[PDB]
């Protein structure tokens, strides 16, 4: 006889189940075996199953520190129509106290209870079979166990007082969680985690040693519903009032309601809050006068992180509802959001008006920012952006400098994030400076001099007619477009041979300027080498073939001639044997062609 | 996005991408042996510091940069074309520089620009490249993605969507039934239409309302317009 | 409809763990923490994200889609620090020891342990499951990473109202989005290769002035390094 793997055997061995059928409170054995108190090795306290109206159980080491990790589960069963009162002496450990406590068996062990590093306290559960599970958090040494006992009662002899009448310092008294919404409540004593959501203390006892009831403290990011019902009440004579004590913090508390619930299916909701009301417990009341059985349903919508919601102190009282001396709960203020576009101030930046000032520089500048200063200045000057402080965020707020003096701008740089900044020289005598931010954590900002003249950040032009090249550097002879380098942005190698009476882009006829003097070239010894070399000096690719026209330039025309050292060789003398001007022609440079080793799969 | 198809390795030599910080965030197109032609959207804020720019020439795997073929390259200068408002979403253009200069390996080569004279008659169907996503809101693509859409004239352009001016310096192209764009995903790159011998830069892709969505074409910069101020990084 | 934005702007968010192969996620059903991989057997989380059952996963670039590249490690063992409160933040801190080695690839890798916490200035690489987008109304899939700098000590002490202790400093923003991004109550923290903080609250969802507090894991090296040797 053999199972299959993930499934145990039974006493009789006649059949193969699952093995976590096993002792969870539901017969599966044919024979019954899987309740069997010798089956089911407790370890903690040596017996399973405790059918009397009264008894106690242990765990596992519970004089000494323990170093074995030891699974425990009970099941306590009693006769139909009785309710099992648990109650516990000592819970006070370093967690590793796991205990998961759910009402019968089944499916409705989902979200019962989970109770670790705080006492459970008195805790009733309306079911002929309580299922208590205790789970180990770790093997380590810092744990010593609890034990329990139990007792029954007439679970239908109870009034609509005891009923609700809860303060919460032992679990829900007896309460019953809602089965027909995503997760449930738990219990929490003392101030809960994520700060400025949920409760700091328990009403009931004031301060962090209370006992109560709240939306579950995990940092979820899903939106849940949560909810909590009663049990059935009789019906009355007189209406009964109900007070209850509801908390509400957070900045995404939805909605806080209650719906009774009758046997003529006749939903109603007398009590309804939304939205935040800070860290203060609210006083609720409301009058209920049923004619038949009626249940009242806690229902709380719970969004994602911060938007916890806490209740306590839940009592009913006969007669109708007297003066509330709590008064009605106050909601906490929304930012305003009046006008949230911009603030404007300094639109107008010019005159001899002293440093820029907002007033504000220290601490922060307006949010969601588009103003506009305008730096205006003479006729023939220019603006000079220097820089005081700067101190910006990442790369979402900038800092625009534009100098086109009206809406076809011309922006000239950008500067964002901290750290110091270069100056800023504009080519016009309006500079506009925008600056634009996020709706969030603005900076300081930053301020300038905005102080300028006559051609301020333009290099002084070099002396004694020497080519000024883009760095100011001086180029007087040597690297006049001669294959040289002077200057490190190399713009004094500009190109000085251009087509000059063509038609195309790469047709026409040859212009030098060796120096400063444009001239063409002659026909005496031109050759494919110098076609090539021309074509590199005109920026082109691979030579092609050209043809003479007409000798019509009477100027010192250039000869050109091959030099090993691959330098062509520029004359400017006038020698030359019947000459004729040539109208060169060089093909283009190896564009965007797909010169790959590309093919296709013919099929 | 869909819309797209994958592109074969040096197929498309000229277009590179851009990396900020070590995400794909932007991508340029070969024009010169040490600049690049990108869009000036991305360059928004980012070029005070140029040094944590790193340009990828020869990019077909994300996942993949130890190929001989592909060059990784830094950036150390970014300009930004004046005519750039970020307002009118007009002249959107912008040129990065190489650090020393690029090699031409059958895998690394320049895109032509646009010449003279040239006409563009819309309809035609002028490829686009880019690292698309396979949603609306998904992640850019570990294979270049290549699509074509047929060129629409800048008249029909402003019909379609009345919230842009569009005006004459940009040209959009799209379907009207929609499907295939480029709009979201990334910065897409050049925009090229072939022409039998030599693949013309059509365009820089630009700003858009949404992909996908009929009667909403891309915006793509005018590069014809561009052409004089594209000419003066070139060796 | 322009959703998000009108133009290519992304905001440089990393794509799924690009080239951060220090983040974790912890699951418990649902994404509801993360943490850094200190070394291969044991991982660094807030304090704060203690449950009865907890999943690690390394390695995850998407929630839904699943890249082959995570490995899912459950939790053997689950340690908080003694001095931990369950009232107050201080020493939020907690470790969980892998019951299998790490695997180390290009998405899964160590950490390397801090020798001196940094002053102001340093660049942060945060981690956590924040909103990709810069509008709307849904949950994005992607996995948000943003840099973020050092701030002073004395500063972030007094933004906040007394609630900073000798173990807390400022680190990430996070501004923009539909909500900001938040810190995701944890995920690895990790100034010039050593990991510095672990995200322990914040005032609200990142709103203004006080976007998050971030544990200091300097001072509790020395627990961290007792664990281990105990734990082996
Ligand atoms: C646990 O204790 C509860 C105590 O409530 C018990 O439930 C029932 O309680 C009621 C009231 O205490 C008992 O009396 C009944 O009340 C109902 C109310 O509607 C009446 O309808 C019943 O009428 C019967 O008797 C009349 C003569 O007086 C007849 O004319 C009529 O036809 C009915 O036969 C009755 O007065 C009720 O007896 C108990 N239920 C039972 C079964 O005794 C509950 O039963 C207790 N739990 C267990 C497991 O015993
Ligand atoms: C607590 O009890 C209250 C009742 O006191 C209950 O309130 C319900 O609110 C909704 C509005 O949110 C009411 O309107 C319904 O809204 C749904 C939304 O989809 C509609 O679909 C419903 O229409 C149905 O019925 C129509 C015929 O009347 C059909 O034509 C239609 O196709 C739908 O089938 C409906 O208009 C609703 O009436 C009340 N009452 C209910 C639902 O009994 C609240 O939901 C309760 N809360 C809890 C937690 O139990
Ligand atoms: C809870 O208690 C409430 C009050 O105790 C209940 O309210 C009851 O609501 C019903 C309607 O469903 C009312 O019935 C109406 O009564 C009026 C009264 O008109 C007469 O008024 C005087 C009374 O002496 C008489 O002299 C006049 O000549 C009128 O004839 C009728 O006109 C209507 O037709 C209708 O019948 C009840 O009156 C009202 N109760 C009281 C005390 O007023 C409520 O139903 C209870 N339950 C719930 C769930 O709230
Ligand atoms: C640097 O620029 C600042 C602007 O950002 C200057 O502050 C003042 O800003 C206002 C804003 O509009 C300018 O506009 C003028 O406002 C005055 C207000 O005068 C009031 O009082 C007179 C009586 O003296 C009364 O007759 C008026 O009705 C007003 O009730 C107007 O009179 C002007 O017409 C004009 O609208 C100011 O020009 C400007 N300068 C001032 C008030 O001196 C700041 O002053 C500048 N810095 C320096 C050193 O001048
Ligand atoms: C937070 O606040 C707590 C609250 O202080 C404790 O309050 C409880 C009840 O509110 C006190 O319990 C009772 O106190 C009375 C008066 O001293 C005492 O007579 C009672 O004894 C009866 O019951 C016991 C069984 O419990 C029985 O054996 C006796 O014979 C008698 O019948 C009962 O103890 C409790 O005494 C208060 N605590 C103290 C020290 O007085 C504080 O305790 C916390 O310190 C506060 N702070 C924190 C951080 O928790
Ligand atoms: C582009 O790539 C090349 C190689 O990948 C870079 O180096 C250049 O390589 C060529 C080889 O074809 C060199 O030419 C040869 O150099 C050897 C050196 O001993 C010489 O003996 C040969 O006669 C021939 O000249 C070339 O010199 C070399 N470049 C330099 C500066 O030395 C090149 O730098 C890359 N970048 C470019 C071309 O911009
Ligand atoms: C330029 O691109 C456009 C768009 O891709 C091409 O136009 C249309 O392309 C679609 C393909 O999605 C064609 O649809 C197909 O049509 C055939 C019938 O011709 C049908 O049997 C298929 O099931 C599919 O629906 C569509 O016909 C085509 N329209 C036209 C007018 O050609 C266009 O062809 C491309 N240009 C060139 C030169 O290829
Ligand atoms: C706006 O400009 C402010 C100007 O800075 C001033 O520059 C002069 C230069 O002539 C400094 O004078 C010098 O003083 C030295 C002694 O400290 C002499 O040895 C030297 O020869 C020269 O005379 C002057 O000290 C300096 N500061 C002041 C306060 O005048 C600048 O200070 C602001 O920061 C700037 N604001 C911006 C950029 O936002
Ligand atoms: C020089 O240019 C001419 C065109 O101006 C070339 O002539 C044609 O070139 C094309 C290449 O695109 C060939 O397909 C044709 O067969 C050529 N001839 C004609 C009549 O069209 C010529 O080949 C070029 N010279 C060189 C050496 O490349
Ligand atoms: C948006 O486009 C409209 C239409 O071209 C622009 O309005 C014209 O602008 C030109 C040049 O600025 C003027 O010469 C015309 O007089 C304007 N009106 C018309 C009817 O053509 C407008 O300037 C653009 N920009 C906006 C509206 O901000
Ligand atoms: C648990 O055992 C201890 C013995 O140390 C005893 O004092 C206590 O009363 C027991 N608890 C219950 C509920 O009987
Ligand atoms: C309301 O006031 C009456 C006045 O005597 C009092 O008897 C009753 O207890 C109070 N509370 C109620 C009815 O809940
Ligand atoms: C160029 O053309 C003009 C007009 O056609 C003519 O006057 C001039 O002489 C030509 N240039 C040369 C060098 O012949
Ligand atoms: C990466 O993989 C691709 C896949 O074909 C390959 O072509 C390439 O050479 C590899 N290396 C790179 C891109 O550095």
């Amino acid at each position: 006889i053999e199972c299959l793997p993930g499934s145990s055997p039974c006493t009789d061995a006649l059949t193969c189940i699952k093995a976590d059928l096993f002792c969870d409170g539901e017969v599966n054995c044919p024979d019954g075996s899987d309740e069997d108190n010798k089956m089911c090795a407790t370890v903690c306290d040596g017996r399973f199953l405790l059918t009397g109206s009264s008894g106690s159980f242990q765990a596992t080491h519970y004089p000494k520190p323990s170093e074995t990790s030891v699974v425990c589960q009970w099941i306590i069963r009693v006769n139909q129509g009785l309710s099992i009162k648990l109650s516990f002496d000592d819970f006070n450990t370093y967690y590793t106290d796991i205990l998961d406590i759910y009402e019968g068996v089944g499916s409705s062990k989902i979200l019962r209870a989970s109770i670790w590093e705080t006492n459970p306290g008195t805790i009733r559960i309306f079911s002929n079979q309580v299922t208590a599970t205790f789970l180990i958090e770790s093997d380590e040494s810092d744990y010593v166990g609890f034990n329990a006992t139990y007792t029954a009662f007439n679970s239908s002899e109870l009034n609509n007082y005891e009923k609700i009448n809860c303060n919460f310092e032992d679990g829900f008294c007896f309460w019953v969680q809602d089965l027909n919404d995503d997760n449930e409540w738990e219990r929490i004593q003392g101030s809960t985690f994520s700060p400025f959501t949920g409760p700091n203390f328990d009403h009931t006892f004031g301060n962090a040693s209370g006992f109560y009831i709240s939306t579950p403290t995990g940092p979820g990011g899903r939106q849940e519903r949560v909810g909590l019902l009663s049990l059935p009440l009789d019906p009355t004579l007189e209406p009964a009032c109900l007070s209850f004590w509801y908390h509400m913090y957070g900045e995404n508390v939805h909605k806080l309601s209650i719906n009774i619930s009758n046997d003529q299916n006749m939903e109603k909701t007398v009590f309804q809050k939304e939205g935040n009301y800070g860290d203060n417990w609210n006083y609720g009341q409301v009058t209920l006068n049923e004619t038949v059985k009626f249940k009242v349903a806690f229902n709380a919508f719970k969004n994602k992180i911060l938007s916890d919601i806490a209740l306590d102190d839940i009592s009913l009282t006969y007669g109708i509802c007297n003066g509330s001396l709590y008064p009605e709960p106050t909601l906490v203020p929304t930012p305003p959001p009046e006008l949230p576009t911009d603030c404007g101030g300094p639109f107008e930046l010019w005159e001899p008006n002293t440093t820029f000032s907002s007033t504000n520089f220290p601490n922060s500048y307006p949010n969601l920012a588009f103003c506009v200063w305008i730096l205006n200045a003479q006729k023939g000057k220019n603006i000079q952006l220097h820089f005081q402080e700067f101190d910006l965020a990442n790369i979402n707020d900038v800092v625009e400098i534009r100098d086109g003096e009206e809406a076809d701008s011309l922006l000239l740089a950008v500067y964002t994030g901290p750290g110091p900044v270069k100056d800023v020289f504009s080519t016009t005598n309006r500079m506009t400076v925008l600056l634009i931010t996020n709706d969030v954590l603005a900076r300081g900002g930053f301020k300038a001099n905005f102080t300028t003249g006559y051609h301020l950040g333009i290099p002084e032009p070099c002396k004694a007619d020497h080519f000024q090249c883009k760095n100011g550097e001086c180029v007087p002879l040597v690297n006049l477009c001669d294959g040289h380098l002077h200057c490190e942005d190399g713009s004094d190698e500009a190109d000085c041979v251009r087509f000059f009476n063509g038609t195309t882009n790469n047709n026409g006829l040859v212009r030098f300027r060796i120096q400063s003097i444009w001239h063409t070239a002659c026909a005496e010894n031109w050759t494919t080498q110098i076609s090539n070399d021309v074509c590199q000096l005109l920026g082109l690719g691979s030579g092609n073939s050209s043809k003479p026209i007409f000798p019509t330039d009477g100027g010192p025309f250039v000869k050109l001639n091959t030099a090993p050292d691959g330098h062509l060789i520029l004359t400017p003398s006038q020698q030359c044997l019947q000459d004729s001007l040539i109208r060169l022609q060089c093909n283009h440079k190896s564009c965007g062609k797909k010169l790959a080793a590309q093919d296709i799969t013919p099929k | 996005i869909v819309g797209g198809s994958n592109a074969k390795e040096g197929a498309w030599p000229w277009v590179v991408g851009l990396y900020y910080g070590g995400r794909l965030l932007c991508g340029a197109s070969l024009v010169s042996s040490d600049w690049l032609v990108s869009a000036a959207a991305c360059v928004y804020g980012r070029n005070l510091e140029p040094s944590k720019w790193t340009a990828i020439l020869g990019l077909h795997m994300k996942s993949n940069l130890t190929s001989p073929q592909t060059v990784p390259r830094l950036i150390d200068e970014i300009v930004i074309n004046p005519h750039y408002n970020r307002r009118r979403k007009d002249n959107a253009i912008a040129m990065m520089h190489l650090e020393f200069k690029v090699n031409y390996t059958d895998y690394i080569q320049p895109i032509c620009l646009p010449e003279e004279n040239q006409v563009f008659p819309p309809g035609r169907n002028c490829s686009i490249a880019g690292w698309g996503t396979v949603v609306y809101q998904g992640t850019t693509a570990n294979i270049l993605q290549e699509a074509d859409v047929p060129l629409l004239s800048n008249e029909r352009c402003q019909q379609q969507m009345p919230e842009y001016n569009i005006t004459e310096n940009m040209i959009c192209a799209g379907y009207e039934e929609g499907g295939i764009d480029s709009c979201q995903g990334d910065a897409g790159g050049p925009l090229m239409c072939q022409e039998n011998n030599r693949w013309f830069l059509a365009g820089v892709t630009s700003f858009g309302y949404k992909c996908a969505l009929p009667n909403r074409p891309g915006v793509y910069a005018r590069v014809s317009r561009f052409t004089e101020w594209i000419q003066s990084f070139l060796h | 409809a322009p959703f998000d934005d009108d133009d290519k702007i992304v905001g440089g968010y990393n794509c799924e763990e690009n080239s951060v192969p220090y983040q974790v996620s912890l699951n418990s059903g649902y994404h509801f923490c993360g943490g850094s991989l200190i070394n291969e057997q044991w991982v660094v989380s807030a304090g704060h994200c203690y449950k009865s059952r907890i999943q690690v996963r390394l390695g995850e670039h998407n929630i839904e889609v699943l890249e082959g590249n995570e490995q899912f490690i459950n939790a053997a063992k689950i340690i908080r620090h003694p001095q931990y409160d369950r009232k107050t933040l201080n020493n939020d801190i907690m470790l969980i020891k892998l019951s299998s080695r790490a695997v180390i690839n290009a998405r899964v890798s160590t950490i390397s342990l801090p020798t001196a916490p940094p002053a102001t200035g340093t660049k942060c690489l945060i981690s956590g499951w924040g909103n990709t987008a810069s509008s709307g109304a849904d949950y994005p899939d992607e996995l948000q990473c943003l840099d973020a700098p050092v701030l002073s000590q004395a500063k972030c002490e007094a933004s906040y109202p007394g609630k900073i202790t000798s173990n807390m400093f400022c680190v990430g923003f996070l501004e923009g989005g539909k909500d900001s991004c938040q810190g995701d109550s944890g995920g690895p923290v990790v100034c010039n290769g050593q990991l510095q903080g672990v995200v322990s609250w914040g005032d609200g969802c990142a709103q203004k002035n006080k976007p998050g507090v971030y544990t200091k894991v300097y001072n509790y090296v020395k627990w961290i390094k007792n664990t281990i040797a105990a734990n082996s």
